[PDB]
This record gives C-alpha cells, sequence and structure tokens, in this order.
C-alpha cells in the first residue's frame, strides 16, 4: 500500500565523501550552508504555493492517460517476469498505477494549469524505477 | 442526531425486478458495482445474504442460512474493498483486522464499569458479529486461539462464555467472510492447493466455499481495468432498493427444495468425491440461497447446476501433500530399514541424527529434508519404531 | 545531495488531488512515502525539515507514539475532572 520508498543505502565515494565532508567542514564552519549556487525558498513564501497550486486539481488528458495504462501492462509484465525473488518487487498492481496517476496530478499542480503533461506524467513513472534499481549500487 | 415497513408498489417492482431474467446476474453487478469483474467472486456476495434457510425441525437442527466463504488471492486485488463496502450494506455487519483482533475480543469481555467502579460484562466481537454478515481479516494471521472460538460458532453456531465469574452458551447466528492473504504473497502456479493457503485443513475444508483470486496478466484485461480505472477521472443498477429486498427476501421467503432438485444434487456429488458432505452440506445451503432469490418457495430444479458449479469454481483452483498416498510412508519404510540396516552392521542400534541426513536425504529426491526426516522420525516415535536416544543421535526401536 | 529523494519529498508535502467516484468512495488523495537504509545516515533530520514546513506538521517515532497515541485514549484530567 506503499507507493513509494527511497533506499538509502550508504556505499563510501572518496570522491563524494570529500565533497560531503566538505559540506561537513563547510559546517560547523559558518551557519550559512547553500552557495555555489543556490537561494531556497523560505517556507512562508513557498508554502503559500503550496495550497494555492492545491486549489487547482489538473484534470487528466486521455492522451497521457492511455499511455499510463500502456507502460503499465508493461510494468504488469516486466515486473512479472521478474519472476522469483532477486530484485523485485512485483507485481506491479494498480494501486500503485492508481497513485502514479495521481503523481502526475500532484506533479501538474506545481505546474498548476491542470493539463496533465505526458513528460509531468512520465516524470514521475522516472521515479518509479529510481525509488529501487539503486541495489545494484 | 443525523422495523422497516416497505411500501406496497416498489414490492412489486421487487415482483417485477424478480419477472426480469438477469436478476440473478444484474442485481450482481449492483452488488458491487464500483468492482470490476471477479463476478463470480460477487455471484458468491450474491448469494450469501441471501444464504440458507432455518431448519429447526421437531427439535434441534438449526443448520441455518448461514454461510461463511473465505476470500483469497492476488494482494490489493481490491478484495479489501468488497467487505469495506460490504460493511456498509449489512444492516449488522463485522469487521476486523488480523491480530488486532483477539478470541477475548470475539465475545466476553467483562470489564469493570470503572465508573461503577464494578466489572461489566461485555458481548465481543462475534457476539455483535451475530447476526448480518462479517468480514475477516488476516484470517491467515489469526491467532490460534482465534479460529477456535469460530469454529464453536462454525458448528454449535454459538459461543459458550464460562469464563470469570458467570457461565453463558450464548448463540451468534451470523454470515462471516474472511479476506485471505496468500504467504506467496503469490500463490504460485502448481503447487498443493491446502497447503498454499496455508491454515490447517480441518479449517479450510469446514469453509463454505473459497474463491481463489488470480492474475492472467491480460492485455486485454488491465488496460479496460485500468481504462474502468481509468473512470475517475471524472466525474442497469439498482442501489436501494436491493436492499430492501436483502429484507424482503429473508422472512417473507421460505423456500422449499421439493423431490426434483434432490435427484440432480446425487450425482454430482458422486463426481464430486470421484468433495464432502460438507460440500454436500453447501449444495443443498447454496441453491436454496439461490431460492431465497426469486420469491421462490420452492428451488427450482436448474440451478444447482452453478450451485454446484460456483463449488467447481473453487474446483477449478484446485488443479494448481498429506493425502497423496505414501509421502512420509515410503519415507519412514527407508528410514527404517536404514536404521536396521545400519542396526545389523553398525555395533549400535542407533546412528546420529547428522548420518541420518547424510543416509537420507542425500541420496535421492524421495528422501525429505532434515526437519521433515525428524517429522517421519517423531511419528515413528509414537509408533515405538524408534528411540530418539537424545538430541545428539537416533535410535531404533529395541526388543 | 539527496536531491532526487527530495524531488519527490516535494509531491507529498503537495500530494493530490484525491477523487470523488460517487459511489460514493474517495481514493487518496495522499502519498504514503518510505525510506529504507541504514545507518541512520541523519534520515530523520529529513522529518524534521519536511513536518516544519508543512501544515499540520507532525513529526514521530516508533516509540514514540503508540497506537493509543494515535487514536483518542481515555484518560484521567489532572485538576478539572473528569476522564476526558
Amino acid at each position: 500500500r506503499f507507493d513509494i520508498l527511497f533506499l538509502m543505502l550508504d556505499i563510501p565515494s572518496r570522491d563524494d565523501d570529500e565533497k560531503l565532508a566538505e559540506h561537513v567542514t563547510y559546517v560547523h564552519m559558518h551557519n550559512k550552508q547553500p552557495d555555489l549556487d543556490f537561494t531556497p525558498v523560505e517556507p512562508s513564501k513557498m508554502r503559500e504555493y503550496i495550497a494555492y497550486a492545491k486549489t487547482k486539481r489538473p484534470v487528466m488528458s486521455e492522451a497521457v492517460n492511455d499511455y499510463v495504462v500502456q507502460a503499465y501492462i508493461r510494468l504488469r509484465q516486466d515486473s512479472k517476469r521478474e519472476m522469483d525473488s532477486k530484485f523485485s518487487f512485483g507485481q506491479a498492481t494498480p494501486r500503485t498505477l492508481l497513485g502514479i496517476i495521481r503523481l502526475s496530478q500532484a506533479l501538474a499542480k506545481l505546474r498548476l494549469a491542470d493539463m496533465v503533461d505526458i513528460d509531468d506524467v512520465e516524470e514521475a513513472l522516472r521515479l518509479v524505477r529510481v525509488s529501487k534499481e539503486s541495489l545494484y549500487q | 442526531v443525523s422495523v422497516r415497513q416497505i411500501t406496497d408498489q416498489d414490492l412489486a417492482k421487487i415482483r417485477e425486478v424478480a419477472a426480469r431474467e438477469d436478476l440473478y446476474s444484474l442485481l450482481a453487478r449492483s452488488i458491487a458495482p464500483s468492482i470490476y469483474e471477479l463476478e463470480d467472486v460477487k455471484k458468491g456476495i450474491l448469494l450469501q445474504l441471501f444464504g440458507g434457510t432455518n431448519k429447526t425441525f421437531t427439535k434441534g437442527g438449526r443448520y441455518r442460512g448461514d454461510i461463511n466463504i473465505l476470500l483469497c488471492g492476488d494482494p490489493s486485488t481490491s478484495k479489501s474493498q468488497i467487505l469495506q463496502y460490504v460493511h456498509k450494506i449489512t444492516p449488522r455487519g463485522v469487521y476486523t483486522s488480523g491480530k488486532g483482533s483477539s478470541a477475548v475480543g470475539l465475545t466476553a469481555y467483562i470489564t469493570r464499569d470503572v465508573d461503577t467502579k464494578q466489572l461489566v460484562l461485555e458481548s465481543g466481537a462475534l457476539v455483535l458479529s451475530d447476526g448480518g454478515v462479517c468480514c475477516i481479516d488476516e484470517f491467515d494471521k489469526m491467532s490460534d486461539s482465534t479460529r477456535s472460538v469460530l469454529h464453536e460458532v462454525m458448528e454449535q453456531q454459538t459461543i459458550s462464555i464460562a469464563k470469570a465469574g458467570i457461565i453463558t452458551t450464548l448463540n451468534a447466528r451470523s454470515s462471516i467472510l474472511a479476506s485471505a492473504n496468500p504467504i506467496g504473497s503469490r500463490y504460485n502456479p502448481n503447487l498443493p492447493v491446502t497447503e498454499n493457503i496455508d491454515l490447517p485443513p480441518p479449517l479450510l475444508s469446514r469453509f463454505d466455499l473459497v474463491y481463489l483470486v488470480l492474475d492472467k496478466v491480460d492485455e486485454k484485461n488491465d488496460r479496460e481495468l485500468a481504462k474502468h480505472l481509468t473512470n475517475l477521472y471524472l466525474e442497469v443498477l439498482p442501489v436501494e432498493f436491493l436492499t430492501m429486498y436483502i429484507s424482503y427476501a429473508k422472512e417473507h421467503i421460505h423456500p422449499i427444495i421439493t423431490e426434483a432438485a434432490k435427484t440432480e444434487l446425487v450425482r454430482a456429488y458422486v463426481g464430486m468425491r470421484k468433495a464432502t458432505t460438507r460440500q454436500l452440506e453447501s449444495m443443498i445451503r447454496l441453491a436454496e440461497a439461490h431460492a431465497k432469490m426469486k420469491l421462490k418457495n420452492v428451488v427450482e430444479l436448474e440451478d444447482v447446476q452453478e450451485a454446484v458449479r460456483l463449488i467447481r469454481s473453487a474446483i477449478k483452483d484446485y488443479a494448481t501433500q498429506t493425502g497423496k498416498s505414501v509421502i512420509q510412508r515410503k519415507l519412514q519404510e527407508d528410514l527404517s530399514r536404514e536404521i536396521m540396516n545400519v542396526l545389523k552392521d553398525q555395533a549400535s542400534d542407533s546412528m546420529s541424527f547428522n548420518e541420518l541426513i547424510k543416509q537420507i536425504n542425500e541420496h535421492s529426491q524421495d528422501r525429505v529434508e532434515s526437519s521433515d526426516i525428524q517429522e517421519a522420525l517423531s511419528r515413528l516415535q509414537q509408533e515405538d519404531k524408534v528411540i530418539v536416544l537424545g538430541e545428539g543421535v537416533r535410535r531404533s526401536v529395541r526388543l | 545531495g539527496n536531491l532526487d529523494v527530495k524531488k519527490a519529498l516535494l509531491l507529498l508535502l503537495v500530494g493530490g488531488v484525491d477523487k470523488r467516484v460517487g459511489d460514493g468512495m474517495k481514493i487518496r488523495g495522499d502519498i504514503n512515502v518510505c525510506l529504507m537504509g541504514d545507518p541512520g545516515v541523519a534520515k530523520s533530520q529529513l522529518l524534521k525539515a519536511i513536518c516544519k514546513i508543512s501544515p499540520r506538521g507532525v513529526y514521530t517515532t516508533g516509540k514514540g507514539s503508540s497506537g493509543v497515541g494515535l487514536t483518542a485514549a481515555v484518560m484521567k484530567d489532572p485538576v478539572t475532572d473528569e476522564m476526558i
């Protein structure tokens, strides 16, 4: 009944270890972390867009609509063709597709516009495989 | 805040809707319109509500109409949405998740009132379960203290509470349906049937029916299923009118199969065992539920076909261990002969259990895994064909 | 790092939008996300930022709040009474 899980497995990367340690050096060194370069939005001004975007309620275009069905039977295929144990997980039940459809519905809200782009749809499908498949690392 | 007496006209609409040909079906689509396919599963839901008829005979009897069929199959088949839905349906319904419900929760709480500072008995889940339908989550996951209070219900159709201060044997007569989640979690192809569902055969066989959910990955199914899921999105199905007929069909219909149905019921069951009288027990209880349909006071001779077929439906699930000839028997013959040969050869009447796993399991597929040898050894120890000689070794029975 | 993880964080922080089938049965409508890895990685810290920003933000842990803590549970009220 979970739509998403992000596997946090950490393998040491000397390059990454430094750069993160560098950030771990960068503080305590100073109170202000972000730079080179970025400007993180403050929550109050950031939050205001949340429900502001939540008023949208994007309506699904049938074009992306059937396509999500297509990739579903694909996912209903490939996840089952994984079969016994190993990487898993099957079975690619409709609840995830039910959610994945909601995802572009949630994703559309950041675009607002309630038009539900297909890249907007596929953008979630990109996060689907990424939630897993890092188990090779 | 925010007895049912129905007006005369829609009652005629019941008599009209009963004249309608597809009511045995058309109602089923209206049973779970939200739900997609799995209609034979709906068909069962269609029967149970009208399931059975009371026979109290001259005395005793009371096999009721009460029929409980456990649903099982692929996880997130929306099997749980039915019971969530059916829970709204029944006038007195029951729904509880597995392991959160306990056998003590099913009867006789007997907690202190605590305002009056005096212990106060309380009916359990099964007592409020008594009457109307009851849904069961994680029946497989249910405690072993659980299902025993139910086996009491399965047979006596009642609950005996002798516990604490007072003896109460209380009747619970109510429909029940359990949600089942296969340990696979996939039921998997082939395999033993019952062993797949888990739970004990005595527990399993007693159930009125078992609908086994499965996914064939039809292309060709899920797409249009997803197209059914493609509904909402935006934006002939009677709704409440069946629910009155749910009530109307109860007290106002008392069907008797007469002679004709009995004749057909026999030959089928002969091929059924070719099954159990417990299945024969349902064949009558089921069809008469169909008999409760269409305002019949006498069963149609042609229902029992699909009545056995609705059994056949679970039967078609059985095409996919203790029930296959020898199994442990040949094993125990060879275990015996092996330790006997070792007895006459080795200078001991005994041999190591490790040596047994070496002298049994390794040689062939017939030869079973260590634990199962140990099971065979236990069952032989109960036969006095063997001696344990401690956990370190294994001994043959002394003369 | 882990912005891709943060990338999805934005979705549940928004979520939506549900549905109304008219049956009715309403569908979530809501994102349930889990994070699996150890040792801590400072994963607990991600929840510290998310709930803070989030309206109705509630931080919890296994023990932590029980199921009785997630339900309305009877307790004697000190001073003014009683058992509210």
